[PDB]
């Protein structure tokens, strides 16, 4: 398991009682390189509730993986809104498009992802889309 | 979830925010409402979902759809049974239309007559299609 | 004396072409919430 030693020093540094909310769960999930989505988190909850020892924890993490996630289908998305197919996007349309659709981010966490990975107006979404993919595990 | 915000977000292929030109004026026929052409002249050169939510919000408030289609319907409801020819529709839909494969008219045909009668009780239809 | 179809031609027309957006928007809403995911993976 990944670095079994400091995940656990992490979920006790914010557990109380040997728990931690969903919330945290999300977080040290993200921490420790896997990306859960809000449903994941839902789901999760209607069997488990609002609180996680660290075993529910670690069986969370073992059903957050996501062994779906790939490149072409992620490109496919955001090609969606590209009537060229040349592979571009402007700004407004990554803001719009990902403060709209699906699970959407909030202004802050969009600005804060345009101020590290956004270079230009125009975004190449397929390059984007596998920088997004890296760092997973 | 609500039928303007979904018609707005469906309607904006680009995913840039705005809706422009005759996607507009399908936008608003997406949610029943027939802009007469004063209205589509007034139609600004794009509408942001602010714009979109206020001319829905303003017309909406003076334009129910679903008896006007209703009525659009029983103008054709020759026998005055309540209940329009799937064929004429059919072969209408396909002389005029537009946007539709004639397999997409088909699948509608199928939806409104889930009877095979070749009769539309264009009510019950209208009704279905407004949630 | 009947009259024209094509206002009703036209809303039905404008619906349908809505219900096709609809459905392959959800061919993609799934992988726009992975994209989101792995954002916010990025962002702790
Ligand atoms: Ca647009
Ligand atoms: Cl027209």
């Amino acid at each position: 398991m990944v670095e079994a030693d400091e995940m656990y020093a992490r979920f006790n540094a914010r557990a109380s009682g040997g728990k931690v909310s969903t919330g945290d769960a999300m977080i040290l999930a993200r921490q420790l390189g896997l990306a859960p989505s809000y449903a994941d988190k839902q789901a999760f909850e209607e069997k488990s509730g609002d609180n996680l020892d660290y075993a529910s924890f670690q069986k969370f993490v073992g059903t957050s993986t996501h062994p779906e996630d790939n490149i072409e289908d992620l490109v496919e998305a955001f090609a969606y809104f590209d009537v060229s197919k040349h592979g571009y996007l402007t700004r407004k349309q990554m803001g719009n498009i990902l403060m709209t659709y699906g699970e959407p981010l909030t202004t802050e966490e969009f600005n804060a992802l345009a101020a590290e990975y956004f270079t230009s107006d125009q975004i190449d979404y397929r390059q984007f889309c596998k920088a997004m993919l890296e760092a997973e595990n | 979830p609500p039928r303007v915000r979904e018609a707005f977000a469906l309607f904006d292929t680009d995913g840039d925010g705005e809706i422009s030109g005759r996607d507009l004026v399908l936008a608003i026929r997406s949610c029943g409402v027939s802009p007469t052409p004063d209205e589509i002249k007034a139609l600004p050169m794009s509408m942001a979902w602010p714009d979109f939510e206020a001319w829905m919000s303003k017309k909406l408030a003076s334009y129910n759809p679903e008896e006007e289609l209703i009525k659009s319907f029983k103008a054709f409801d020759r026998s005055n049974d309540g209940t329009v020819s799937a064929d004429e529709l059919s072969q209408v839909m396909l002389a005029l239309g537009e946007l539709l494969s004639d397999e997409e008219v088909k699948a509608m045909i199928k939806e409104a007559d889930p009877n095979g009668t070749g009769k539309i009780q264009y009510a019950n239809f209208v009704k279905m299609l407004l949630k | 004396m009947a009259s024209s179809w094509e206002p009703l031609v036209s809303v039905l027309e404008a619906y349908y072409a809505g219900r096709r957006h609809k459905k392959q928007l959800l061919k993609k809403t799934p992988f726009i919430i992975r994209a989101q995911a792995h954002i916010r993976r990025h962002l702790v």
